[PDB]
């Protein structure tokens, strides 16, 4: 069925750059009007949208964090690889990758992955 | 307007500009 | 967030409940595609309303909604304890996609 | 070199059948007695295409193998072939002295005559083959293709004629069998103008109004 | 395509069924000129041009005969004698992006209005009244194509509408497209109705000696009324006589 799955090291020291690969199935990211984006949720606060990539190699990022966010994909591997430099301890939060359409602003959501910034 | 001897009499032809001076647009008669 | 919500609301079984959502005119405009997500603690949010009152496949038929101007509104008919979860409104903004402050429902 | 075109270059303008009738049409046509330009192969330069072309050649060897069209030599090509004729479109490039992407196509003492008319995105072709200077006489090129898409060149001791179409009004006489038996180019001369004004190939002795005329304004001024 | 450099397709040699369109009605707007969308299902055509592009939802107003405005003036004119149909629908669900969908483009200005049905792919700087800037942007020297930048937080009139305009012609050529209607035997004597490739009339059909040349689909009287047709299935020239008719 259509699914998404976050992956990558959940513990990263603040000097390093976190890298996360979201793997999906049941669709091709090359499909017109389809996109995949990322959402994170620190404990007890609201959710924040990070980045979105469209089928046409088109990239978007939250301007408040666009400098740090960098997103990448490999359609041949059905994978979206996100990266963001210079982790602040406060960045410690749950991270989600999700399927996107304009009409279904985030239809299906992956299981999500914990992310931790400390020693 | 075209003056004709009748076609099978000859293809010779003459032409009349009914309301103009000459010198505006050969053998010519005003 | 540009989208705000009540931190909590209360209802009782068989009564209707409403969670309001407030946009920010300067970057919501038509305030279209305003969705609502249920989120039980420790679970991924599940889309349940995409356009106002419009429900994606696998609809839990009790869930419903509406909008009025800059105010969106989720509506659930015949409350049950299973409804007790976080609820987040979300809508596009020209700068970015954004989520509401969430609402901690209590289903008395 | 040059030759007078005489009455050649009529073609069926739009083949709604008519017979034993006089009918008038207006289109791109080769003017009667136009100044057909005569070439010899003994180079074969590019010519402008303008509004369209009359082409004819009498080489018995079939040495005229085809044509190429459009600027930069996107383009259209048309070449005869072994038991065949072919067409294609690309931005081809080939050498300026040739001798033997979209819409490939294939199909099948004689004077061979052709008209290439490019109208409404359709590259109409009309033709006739007739036994043989351009031989003074009259016949109509029949339609042959209408495939759709500015300068052109022939594809190769042999000689051919080129003339350019212009807008003209014609009266056509259809024989009892619906062949065009004669035509008049209404622009040619006052007698032709009279013939068209009267819709007849022969005119009785008399005077006839051919048209109005006016001195067109030479200039425009503002206070 | 962008409405700049709009696409064209030579739809032909096929059986249409516009009822699938007219009755689907999923698209927001559908308009026709020179035919009704119903009667349309029962005609044949020499050729069909389907063109399509994306424009602002308000700009659909300009995609009609004789309109004026930057879209009609510099992107897609329509001849006053146009025949065909325009369809459009809100396609925000597919064409918007969270940050503007700058894939689509439109020429904002041009030295003159376009031809009534022409396409213009050039991208030179639109020169200023100033001395030419030779590819330098400046005073009135502008890059000619602006982007709509479609995004979802956008008014319905400004939401992206993708558009298809169908256009077609009725030349002397045989039809190459026709509706789904069946066809009969030819009752070649009685006074009857006929509908040959859409040519509609009444008469006594009969055989003919007219000896049409192969390109001749029709023959006409000296009155320019239709007088014979090739039966498109038999390829045979049939004469048409008007039915028995007079004063009593
Ligand atoms: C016109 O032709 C007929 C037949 O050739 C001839 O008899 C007649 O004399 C000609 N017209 C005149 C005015 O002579
Ligand atoms: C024709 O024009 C000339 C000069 O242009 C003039 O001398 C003469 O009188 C004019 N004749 C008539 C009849 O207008
Ligand atoms: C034919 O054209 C040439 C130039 O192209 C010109 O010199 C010649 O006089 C023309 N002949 C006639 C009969 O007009
Ligand atoms: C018409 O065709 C028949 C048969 O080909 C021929 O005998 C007759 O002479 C033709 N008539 C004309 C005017 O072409
Ligand atoms: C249509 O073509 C088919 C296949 O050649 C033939 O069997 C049939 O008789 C044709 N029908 C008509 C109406 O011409």
């Amino acid at each position: 069925q259509i699914t998404l799955k976050e992956s990558g090291p959940t513990l990263v020291k603040p000097t390093q750059t976190l890298t996360l690969t979201c793997t999906f199935s049941g669709f091709s990211l090359s499909t017109s009007g389809v996109g995949v984006g990322w959402i994170r949720q620190p404990p007890g606060k609201a959710l924040e949208w990070l980045a979105l990539i469209y089928w046409d190699d088109d990239k978007r990022y939250s301007p408040s964090l666009k400098s740090r966010l960098t997103i990448t994909k490999d359609t041949s591997k059905n994978q979206v690889v996100l990266t963001m430099t210079n982790m602040d301890p406060v960045d410690t939060a749950t991270y989600y990758c999700a399927h996107h359409k304009i009409e279904r602003i985030f239809d299906y959501w992956g299981q999500g992955t914990l992310v931790t910034v400390s020693s | 307007s075209v003056i004709t001897p009748g076609t099978n009499t000859s293809n010779q032809v003459a032409v009349l500009y009914q309301d103009v001076n000459c010198t505006e647009v050969s053998n010519v008669f005003q | 967030s540009a989208l705000a919500q009540p931190a909590s609301v209360s209802g009782s079984p068989g009564q209707s409940i409403t969670i309001s959502c407030t946009g920010t005119s300067s970057d919501v405009g038509a305030y279209n595609y305003v969705s609502w997500y249920q989120q039980h603690p420790g679970k991924a949010p599940k889309l349940m309303i995409y356009d106002v009152s419009k429900r994606p496949s696998g609809v839990s038929n009790r869930f419903s909604g509406s909008k009025s101007g800059n105010t969106a509104s989720l509506t659930i008919s015949g409350l049950q304890a299973e409804d007790e979860a976080d609820y987040y409104c979300s809508s596009y903004t020209t700068s970015s996609t954004v989520f509401g402050g969430g609402t901690k429902l209590t289903v008395l | 070199a040059y030759t007078n075109s005489f009455t050649r270059g009529v073609y069926y303008p739009d083949k709604v059948f008519r017979s034993s009738v006089l009918h008038s049409t207006q289109d791109l046509f080769l003017p009667f007695f136009s100044n057909v330009t005569w070439f010899h192969a003994i180079d074969n330069p590019v010519l402008p295409f303008n509004d369209g072309v009359y082409f004819a050649s009498t080489e018995k060897s079939n040495i005229i193998r085809g044509w190429i069209f459009g600027t930069t030599l996107q383009s259209l090509l048309i070449v005869n072939n072994a038991t065949n004729v072919v067409i294609k479109v690309c931005e081809f490039q080939f050498c300026n002295d040739p001798f033997l992407c979209t819409f490939e196509y294939v199909s099948q003492k004689n004077l061979r005559e052709f008209v290439f008319k490019n109208i409404d995105g359709y590259f109409k072709i009309y033709s006739k083959h007739t036994p043989i200077d351009l031989p003074q006489g009259f016949s109509a090129l029949e339609p042959l293709v209408d495939l759709p898409i500015t300068r052109f060149q022939t594809l190769l001791a042999a000689a051919y004629y080129v003339g350019y179409l212009q807008p003209r009004t014609f009266l056509l006489k259809y024989n009892e069998n619906g062949t065009i038996t004669d035509a008049v180019d209404c622009a040619l001369d006052p007698l032709s103008e009279t013939k068209c004004t009267l819709k007849s190939f022969t005119v009785e002795k008399g005077i006839y109004q051919t048209s109005n005329f006016r001195v067109q304004p030479t200039e425009s001024i503002v206070r | 395509a962008s409405v700049y450099a709009w696409n064209r397709k030579r739809i032909s040699n096929c059986v249409a069924d516009y009822s699938v369109l007219y009755n689907s009605a999923s698209f927001s707007t559908f308009k026709c000129y020179g035919v009704s969308p119903t009667k349309l299902n029962d005609l044949c055509f020499t050729n069909v041009y389907a063109d399509s592009f994306v424009i602002r939802g308000d700009e659909v107003r300009q995609i009609a005969p004789g309109q004026t405005g930057k879209i009609a003036d510099y992107n897609y004119k329509l001849p006053d004698d146009f025949t065909g149909c325009v369809i459009a629908w809100n396609s925000n669900n597919l064409d918007s992006k969270v940050g503007g969908n700058y894939n689509y483009l439109y020429r904002l200005f041009r030295k003159s209005n376009l031809k009534p049905f022409e396409r213009d792919i050039s991208t030179e700087i639109y020169q200023a009244g100033s001395t030419p800037c030779n590819g330098v942007e400046g005073f009135n020297c502008y890059f000619p194509l602006q982007s709509y930048g479609f995004q979802p937080t956008n008014g319905v009139g400004y939401q992206p509408y993708r558009v298809v305009v169908l256009s077609f012609e009725l030349l002397h050529a045989p039809a190459t497209v026709c509706g789904p209607k069946k066809s009969t035997n030819l009752v070649k004597n009685k006074c009857v109705n006929f509908n040959f490739n859409g040519l509609t009339g009444t008469g006594v059909l009969t055989e003919s000696n007219k000896k049409f040349l192969p390109f001749q689909q029709f023959g006409r009287d000296i009155a320019d009324t239709t007088d014979a047709v090739r039966d498109p299935q038999t390829l045979e020239i049939l004469d048409i006589t008007p039915c028995s008719f007079g004063g009593v």
